[PDB]
RNA sequence: AGCUUGACUGCGAGCGUGACGGCGCGAGCAGGUGCGAAAGCAGGUCAUAGUGAUCCGGUGGUUCUGAAUGGAAGGGCCAUC
RNA sequence: UUGAGCCUUGAUGGAAGUGUGGACGCCAGUCUGCAUGGCUUUAAUGUUUGAUGUUCUAACGUUGACCCGUAAUCCGGGUUGCGGACAGUGUCUGGUGGGUAGUUUGACUGGGGCGGUC
RNA sequence: GUUUAUUAAAAACACAGCACUGUGCAAACACGAAAGUGGACGUAUACGGUGUGACGCCUGCCCGGUGCCGGAAGGUUAAU
RNA sequence: UUUUGUAUAAUGGGUCAGCGACUUAUAUUCUGUAGCAAGGUUAACCGAAUAGGGGAGCCGAAGGGAAACCGAGUCUUAACUGGGCGUUAAGUUGCAGGGUAUAGACCCGAAACCCGGUGAUCUAGCCAUGGGCAGGUUGAAGGUUGGGUAACACUAACUGGAGGACCGAACCGACUAAUGUUGAAAAAUUAGCGGAUGACUUGUGGCUGGGGGUGAAAGGCCAAUCAAACCGGGAGAUAGCU
RNA sequence: AGGGUGACAGCCCCGUACACAAAAAUGCACAUGCUGUGAGCUCGAUGAGUAGGGCGGGACACGUGGUAUCCUGUCUGAAUA
RNA sequence: UAAGGUGAUAUGAACCGUUAUAACCGGCGAUUUCCGAAUGGGGAAACCCAGUGUGUUUCGACACACUAUCAUUAACUGAAUCCAUAGGUUAAUGAGGCGAACCGGGGGAACUGAAACAUCUAAGUACCCCGAGGAAAAGAAAUCAACCGAGAUUCCCCCAG
């Protein structure tokens, strides 16, 4: 599933429209990546399958508080 | 992503500065492998807390003993001397614990040689007022009294 | 050949000719103009082909409009592409 | 290494003699430094800012080897080796693209087409 | 040898042989939004694509057009 | 019925009985009709429920101008001798009808497009595992021994047992004719015919699914149909045609 | 009201209007108990990878228009009564 | 509740009843084979085969119960790596499937209309998919209005084709 476990981005429906202005259906979808992150506070690396933006979220509200949800959330991790 | 610095590092380090540095080199090596941490404004205070109660508090601390030489504004009694010589001029030398004799009561008593004037100790009158080691920034003062006997 | 800009602007009794969109002829009125001593003639060319609706859009003019109010954008109106 | 800015120490805006590289030097100068002797036209650094190149490793790749979960040709964790900010993927973008898709491809006409016409 | 099972069995398809062209292996190619998998437990004396079509004697000229291959000057040229 | 025209040798109907096509909803206009009339009428809702309440609102009594605006006038233009549109005729709300608009809009009828399912019990190709090929010929390589060479070469007997090899039943196919063609049979029977140790043939089970498969390639085959299967749905598709 | 009864029934039968009924299990109301549960005052605090923005699409009756408002795949990114 | 009864085609038989345990109706219980979510493993549904506990003056054997997966919790265990995570057994709870419509969300056609057709339409329809309730969803203003004011959401009639 093509999920960021941090942000939900998932993907999503949209059109092409040409010149001609002719709608396709089609689909954008997140810039995933997992990464290995550092925890520190569980001595591991816990790796996620993030969204960069996912990224830039654990990079400001940290990780022992992304990692905080999930675990709050059900998820695994 | 600016995050202060723990450690010293290359290009930026300074055990504390506030640096604006790539995300990666953080997010990928500096953090996670201890060297610095996000910038959180949470820590900004967290990290100046310090730059406050200490580079402007223990460098005040430092300051409860003027001079250290307080109410010894007055030279102290001459209980004995340092000693003379060549009848009439001098002669002899301060052993490696010999500069107290006369200020040998006191302060606190000790005994070490931190010598401060690298010459051959002028051979005149006696009393003199140069300085010693009472600390790496202030000094003393005090006189010598010869012994007649 | 001389002088010229009537190849004018607002209108228009009344007719033609079209299923219609439209096209056409028109004396006369007002303003203002050219030629003529004057009567007068001139709203292109002897007439009849020489063309392309609507939309969208451009440009000038014009406060007519203009979403709280004042402006402005955009819209209208006239001119033109 | 390199294009350009700023900060600077040397150029345009403790004497005289016995001595040296670079030079628009008004065409024939004098210099700019080299030894001594009782705000704007110029060179190097500290740098700030981009370009280019080496290498590094720490993202990331491993369809090499090993350890464990595990009597397991999956997976995951770990170790090690090779590689490496490349490759790849997301968004955006120019090109190619009958592979696929939706369609168009007029009327008159002594049948239709052709010709011709509108 | 194959073929239109039910109007065509052939001169059509296939064929061994030949050539051209792709592919250095996580191959190209192919099924598949992926994971996985065929190629292949193969590795250029192999594997795919295309055409020709045992064998004998042979296989000339043409690169303008179309297609394909290569080109680190310039002209033109997207997001930004 | 269709036609310029049909006894027409042009359509349709064997015959009877039953069924079988211009509807309904909401708007909207006109006529008829009824009420009230410079007025008419209420919606939802309330409700003492076909009453009554509710006048929100709708239409009409005023037009002109793009409009600001002016107003029985107004716009045109500086202004019109004028010109255009207006002032001179009552409306409105039910009820029935005639039209129109939106809906399947008078009834039946395509070939098709799209979605989601069911099918490799026929058939193509492949995978696994099993079975089958009477009888009769030809006689490769190799081997042995002789003769042969200086030695090889060569050569004769014999031995041997190859082959998408030959003839021919089983088995697999399907070239010709006749019969049949409301058949014995929705593709056969009969007499002849090709293959028949191979790229053979066959049983059981498996895999491939529809713009897909599979195809020694015919657009062949995919359950008596395939230039895109079958079932169900969109669906009363659309039908300026009959 | 309606139905049945050998043809059409107020008065034959079942019904009907009306008036009554549950040992049990349940529904809903209340009045209580149990477990909770928090109430009121004062003093605070007041929702950042967010709003906004570039790109691409999609929603708004509005088909990028002169196009505000909303959602977000991608890249970014405030103020703090 | 009762003087009649043992459902039907469908009689007949052998019976049960008549003042309260005939029958009939209703509340609460008991029983409820096998298959089916089907759940001990398997499987061509209604069949095959188990493990562990039990259990028999005939304790061979054969009857009875328990053993699916997943999630939260807990106890006990426990790698690479020594702590620790991972893993492992066990236990208690829960879920699972079915079924009308309405409802919220994920995805999303085409014929057709435009008298061809591509923007546009059909239509966010059909259809697939997930989730829930008696309803759902929405909801108490960073909403409107317009210099006066209003004061959440939902639904109806108007505004207005
Ligand atoms: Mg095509
Ligand atoms: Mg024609
Ligand atoms: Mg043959
Ligand atoms: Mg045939
Ligand atoms: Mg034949
Ligand atoms: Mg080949
Ligand atoms: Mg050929
Ligand atoms: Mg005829
Ligand atoms: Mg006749
Ligand atoms: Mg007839
Ligand atoms: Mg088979
Ligand atoms: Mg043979
Ligand atoms: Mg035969
Ligand atoms: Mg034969
Ligand atoms: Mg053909
Ligand atoms: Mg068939
Ligand atoms: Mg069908
Ligand atoms: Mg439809
Ligand atoms: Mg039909
Ligand atoms: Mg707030
Ligand atoms: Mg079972
Ligand atoms: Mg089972
Ligand atoms: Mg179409
Ligand atoms: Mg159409
Ligand atoms: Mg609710």
């Amino acid at each position: 599933s093509r999920v960021c476990q941090v942000t939900g981005k998932r993907p999503v429906t949209g059109n092409n429209r040409s010149h001609a202005l002719n709608a396709t259906k089609r689909r954008f979808l997140p810039n995933l990546h997992s990464h290995r992150f550092w925890v520190e506070s569980e001595k591991r690396f816990v790796t996620l399958r993030v969204s960069a933006k996912g990224m830039r979220v654990i990079d400001k509200k940290g990780i022992d508080t992304v990692l905080a949800e999930l675990r709050a959330r059900g998820e695994k991790y | 992503m600016q995050v202060i610095l723990l450690d010293k590092v290359a290009n930026l380090g300074s055990l504390g500065d506030q640096v604006n540095v790539k995300a990666g080199y953080a997010r990928n090596f500096l953090v996670p492998q201890g060297k610095a941490v996000p910038a959180t404004k949470k820590n900004i205070e967290f990290f100046e807390a310090r730059r406050a109660e200490l580079e402007a508090k223990l460098a005040e601390v430092l300051a409860a003993a003027n001079a250290r030489a307080e109410k010894i504004n007055a030279l102290e009694t001459v209980t004995i001397a340092s000693k003379a010589g060549d009848e009439g001029k001098l002669f002899g030398s301060i052993g490696t614990r010999d500069i107290a004799d006369a200020v040998t009561a006191a302060g606190v008593e000790v005994a070490k040689s931190e010598v401060r004037l690298p010459n051959g100790v002028l051979r005149t009158t006696g009393e003199h007022e140069v300085s010693f080691q009472v600390h790496s920034e202030v000094f003393a003062k005090v006189i010598v009294n010869v012994v007649a006997e």
